[PDB]
């Protein structure tokens, strides 16, 4: 059904298991051919098991520009949470280079904020695992504007909670 | 016992109070004194007794059958609260089994399938709850809010829920009051605030706006906005207007929030929404002018009436199953826990009063 | 109403002049069942939290905790002035000779008033001043009215300065 | 050289105004093997870390990462102003179509260009200028190039008593 509570779950078990797997069987393919690992294989290996807690897992992008519109992908090219590595506390981004060749964009830039703004907010180092082609350039500038409040949170967070960068 | 005169604005002022039925009374100004300036003529028990300040005036907390049920009462509140600002609640560390258990599991069919058909807010509070113990104060004022206490992994925790049962869990001036209050006794006392949401708006009526709703009710908001210790919503159903924002917003800080697949987060019911929407639309065909109508309530309905829209723009963290709530309370306090966050410096705040 | 503009000039910096005369809470059952009790101690607490210089004067009536709510050197007030027709007192005279001379009133049940009317009168003339507080200090002085303009000037001269703090806190818990 | 001015001026309490016309990187795999960025990444970090009154004036060009690090509200700018002649953009109209439009240039091998070039002067005159950036509030306005003087007066009048701080720490670790 649809009306109903349990159609509702259903519904959204279908949901994850779009956005669990939002790039397509080629793009995967093309990745694991480069022997490159997913976004969310590479999460897999640094999180305890378990501990990961995604964010985020079903936001779109809000484009019109260049019929971007014409595919609104769950999670928007990143993959999103917090959670632990050998128990401690952390947060951490996984670029999906398998949706739109990983190109950052504005809800994508707006993930990669929100799991900053929790690493420093609780206190928690920020592994930044990055895989992006560049900017989605059909964004135009929205995209130069989530570069710029990324590079502000890590200037701010600087010195202040570790952060470090896996560039795979 | 009596509490006449001036005296009472200094329990008034305490953060708890806890009156005996049938032994103890609260007022300003006695019977004998209104009787003859106002010619009412009222007895002491109705004036100002337990029952009347615990479920007419909002003064008091809780109301015990007995001295022996009040002490144990404020035992407990004193079981869940620090010695003082300066350290977290007191706290009996103990890690949770994580699986989702049979009692988990209830929960992803707690909410009937009729938007209509109510269900006990408290069973859900209870399911994430340890040993599904709640402490709940002032039960029988504004008992479309839910306020009390309880403890995750051992660590005390505030909660705030709209009950569906009462009022369709509607907000209004006395839910408002109520809550805002709590709110605010949890965060001075670093006590992290636990929200579970099912509003569809405020109680409409003349009289909720005469008495002062819009300053009255903006007290929660500003309770909420105030407050830097951890904060975790779940919007178990309804989640309209305004009442969407009170609820523990992330627009008002609110740290991690989480939305069952049941819930409907949206700027009004669907009605409302295509009577303006569409209003010109359906002004034309008078022939077959409903069905024409109730069509686009539904496709509004199936099409916005839900918490994906919200989640697209991360105002929800994420849509979860109800039966992982337990899950996602645990592990998002656990990181919470060290939340650092501070207001502008000031001597205080102005809220609305 | 009071305790809101209270905070406010409190929050900045703006100092507080309070002028009493109130015989005391309007009696009446709503205002009980409305919540006096928490909606009337939100201006105690206004008070007893501001930290701007707060110069009382009473000009007449000052009765029970109504005294203590206005401003009360009590509550932390820095200046408080009575004039002559200040009438500081527990209660209302009436309301006290009944009590204290409950047992000598209830002796003849002929003569029953004008002994308590006489009482009242006594009362009022020893107790309904400002007197009593000046001699404890709860005033600071007995002022002629003529004089409250150059009190209230020379003081905030003097407490211009005042520096005060409460304790370390997150935010106070004041009733709602 | 840009990056240890801005954080002498912001040690020591000066305003900085910022004057934009960038297309980009200078090209060169000496810059790259040099370290250009870590190098480079240095001014954002100046202007990022700045609490001192910031206002930026984009002439002309500002394309891609330059117009982040040119001192650019993303990194905490108070007041941006764009002149009409200002190009901000992702990238050069030349690059972003040869993407964009990468599949419908691809047909007719014939008449290759003259369909890109056509592309490219279409993308241009669309999106190389600041209305873009204006209507997501990325600039506070577009002004005539004449009241650029008018503007930086009254911006540094107001963001004078600019008060922002960091999150504690000892120092940052700005690159190296
Ligand atoms: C800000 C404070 C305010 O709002 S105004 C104060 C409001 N309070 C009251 O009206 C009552 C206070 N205390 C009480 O005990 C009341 O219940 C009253 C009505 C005064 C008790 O009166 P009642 O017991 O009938 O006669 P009595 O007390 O009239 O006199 C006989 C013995 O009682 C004693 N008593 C004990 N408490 C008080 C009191 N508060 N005021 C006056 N007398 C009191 C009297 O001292 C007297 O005993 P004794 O002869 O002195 O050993
Ligand atoms: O509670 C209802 O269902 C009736 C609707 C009236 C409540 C108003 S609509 C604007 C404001 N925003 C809200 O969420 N509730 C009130
Ligand atoms: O306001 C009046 O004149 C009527 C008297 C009733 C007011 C009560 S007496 C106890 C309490 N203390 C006060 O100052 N006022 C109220
Ligand atoms: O500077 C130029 O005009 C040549 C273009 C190359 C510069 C690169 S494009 C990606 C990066 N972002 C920028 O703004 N400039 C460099």
């Amino acid at each position: 059904d649809i009306h109903t509570t349990a159609g509702k779950l259903a519904d959204l078990r279908r949901r994850i298991e779009e956005a669990t797997h939002a790039g397509s069987a080629r793009a995967v393919e093309k990745q694991h051919a480069k022997g490159k690992l997913t976004a969310r294989e590479r999460i897999d290996l640094l999180l305890d098991e378990g501990s990961f807690v995604e964010l985020d897992e079903f936001a779109r992008h809000r484009s019109t520009n260049f019929g971007l519109d014409a595919n609104r992908p769950y999670g928007d090219g990143v993959v999103t949470g917090y959670g632990t590595v050998d128990g401690r506390p952390v947060a951490v981004f996984s670029q999906d280079f398998t949706v739109f060749g990983g190109a950052l964009g504005e809800v994508y830039g707006q993930k990669i904020v929100k799991v900053m703004d929790f690493a420093l907010k609780t206190g928690c180092p920020v592994v930044g695992i990055n895989d992006s082609g560049g900017a989605r350039i059909q964004e135009g500038v929205a995209s130069l504007g989530a570069y710029g409040e990324i590079f502000r949170r890590n200037t701010h967070a600087s010195g202040v909670i570790p952060q470090i960068s896996l560039v795979v | 016992g009596p509490c006449a005169g001036g005296a009472v604005y200094s329990p008034a002022i305490t953060d708890f109070t806890v009156m005996v039925d049938q032994t103890s009374h609260m007022f300003i100004t006695g019977p004998d004194v209104i009787k003859t300036v106002t010619g009412e003529d009222v007895g002491f028990e109705e004036l100002g007794g337990a029952r009347t300040h615990n479920s007419t005036s909002g003064v008091a907390h809780h109301m015990a059958g007995d001295e022996k049920d009040a002490v144990e009462y404020v035992k407990q509140l004193l079981s869940y609260l620090p010695s003082n600002n300066l350290s977290e609640p007191p706290a009996f560390p103990e890690e949770a089994d994580l699986a989702v258990t049979d009692e988990d599991a209830e929960l992803d069919t707690i909410v009937p399938d009729s938007a209509n058909q109510p269900y006990d807010m408290h069973s859900v509070i209870e399911h994430v709850l340890d040993d599904a113990e709640f402490f709940e104060t002032q039960p029988l004022f504004a008992p479309n809010i839910l306020t009390g206490f309880g403890r995750v992994e051992g660590r005390p925790v505030g909660i705030v829920a709209n009950q569906p049962m009462q009022f369709a869990g509607c907000l209004d001036i006395t839910a408002s009051e109520k809550a805002a209050r709590f709110v605010r006794t949890c965060d001075a006392f670093n006590v992290p605030v636990l929200t579970f949401v099912d509003v569809p708006g405020f109680l409409p009526g003349v009289d909720q706006e005469h008495d002062g709703i819009i300053r009255r009710g903006a007290k929660l908001i500003f309770a909420y906005a105030e407050a830097t210790v951890p904060l975790i919503t779940v919007i178990t159903r309804k989640a309209f207007g305004g009442a969407y924002d009170v609820m523990g917003s992330k627009h008002l800080g609110a740290d991690l929030n989480l939305a069952w697949p049941t819930a409907q987060i949206a700027v009004m019911g669907a009605q409302g929404a295509v009577n303006i929407l569409h209003r010109r639309t359906i002004a034309d065909a008078g022939d077959d002018a409903e069905a024409t109508r109730a069509r686009l309530i539904q496709e509004y309905e199936d099409a916005l009436l839900n918490p994906y829209t919200a989640a697209e723009r991360g105002y929800v963290d994420a849509v979860i199953m109800p039966s992982d709530t337990r899950r996602h309370i645990v592990r998002g306090l656990r990181q919470l826990r060290t939340k650092r966050e501070s207001l502008p410096p000031k001597k205080h705040g102005n809220i609305p009063l």
